[PDB]
């Protein structure tokens, strides 16, 4: 179990930038796999942005090019930067981690990365809405 | 060193062990490459715990024990030290001072089959957890009530291993996932 706090959402127009941010608790935060995932109401979550221990990224697809996940290991905090937000990026995000006191090392496939299946801590979601 | 690890028999086995029947096989004294143990498919995961995956490649001088199985895509996150429900509490559990490495990846092209796969099984009920490394392949009547069974299926009375019926059409995290747990 990771504690997730999370905060940066709010209302942007279209083709602005917005920032997501991520607290993270442990002490093996740099073993952690962090990923960003979002849900808009009456469709299923999806997998935005994915960063391994390693520091490979992986984006679906419609956002490659505008979203970059990064994160601080020195301040256990994950971020999604989002820029030329667009209508259909308006969705409740939520960052998502696998962790653990011993953890060590920790990577999967790209699919892995963007489903649920890799991770067993969720944040508590974040508001994007993106005016025309 | 410079002989090969048998780690293919483990890994590329043409059949997995059910979870709740684990399978174990000593690896010793030979060379190995983490790297091809695992190939980063995309529905696949490696994570390791108090070690580096570089650990796994000289075994010249070393025992490792390669544990593998099937689970369902949903139960991988289990796999690790300090996790709760049905696969650790009764099937495969790891100590908390667990000291190796996880690799698991999606093999619904080789485990489902178009009419349900039942071959792979995983215990649903148990009067207690196992403790690590424990393995359970009895197949006692459950008893969920206050009433005796006495071997006989019936109201409170469990068969205790539920069929996962693997079907190629599962959603993804009802999909099979090979499993291979590399500890030290
Ligand atoms: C399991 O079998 C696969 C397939 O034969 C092995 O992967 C192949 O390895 C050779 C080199 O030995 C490569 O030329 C192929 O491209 C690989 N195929 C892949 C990655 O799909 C794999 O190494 C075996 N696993 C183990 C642990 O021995």
């Amino acid at each position: 179990q990771v504690q997730l706090q999370e905060s940066g959402g709010g209302s942007v127009q279209a083709g602005g930038s917005l920032r997501l941010s991520c607290a993270a608790s442990g002490y093996t935060f740099s073993s952690y796999c962090l990923g960003w995932f979002r849900q808009a109401p009456g469709k299923e979550r999806e997998g935005v942005a994915a960063i391994d221990s390693d520091g490979s990224t992986s984006y679906a697809d419609s956002v490659k090019g505008r979203f970059t996940i990064s994160r601080d290991n020195a301040k256990n905090t994950l971020y999604l930067q989002m820029n030329s937000l667009k209508p259909e990026d308006t969705a409740m995000y939520y960052c998502a981690a696998e962790g653990g006191p011993s953890l060590s090392y920790c990577t999967g496939g790209y699919g892995f990365l963007l489903s649920g299946l890799m991770y067993n801590s969720w944040g508590q979601g974040t508001q994007v809405t993106v005016s025309s | 060193c410079t002989n090969l690890c048998p780690f293919g028999e483990v890994f590329n086995a043409t059949r997995f062990a059910s979870v709740y029947a684990w399978n174990r096989k000593r690896i010793s004294n030979c060379v190995a490459d983490y790297s091809v143990l695992y190939n980063s498919a995309s529905f696949s995961t490696f994570k390791c715990y108090g070690v580096s995956p570089t650990k796994l490649n000289d075994l010249c001088f070393t025992n490792v024990y390669a544990d593998s199985f099937v689970i369902r895509g949903d139960e991988v996150r289990q796999i690790a030290p300090g996790q709760t429900g049905k696969i650790a509490d009764y099937n495969y559990k790891l100590p908390d001072d667990f000291t190796g490495c996880v690799i698991a990846w999606n093999s619904n092209n080789l485990d489902s089959k178009v009419g349900g796969n039942y071959n792979y099984l995983y215990r649903l009920f148990r009067k207690s957890n196992l403790k690590p490394f424990e393995r359970d392949i009895s197949t006692e009547i459950y008893q969920a009530g206050s009433t005796p069974c006495n071997g006989v299926e019936g109201f409170n009375c469990y068969f205790p291993l539920q069929s996962y019926g693997f079907q190629p059409t599962n959603g993804v995290g009802y999909q099979p996932y090979r499993v291979v747990v590399l500890s030290f």
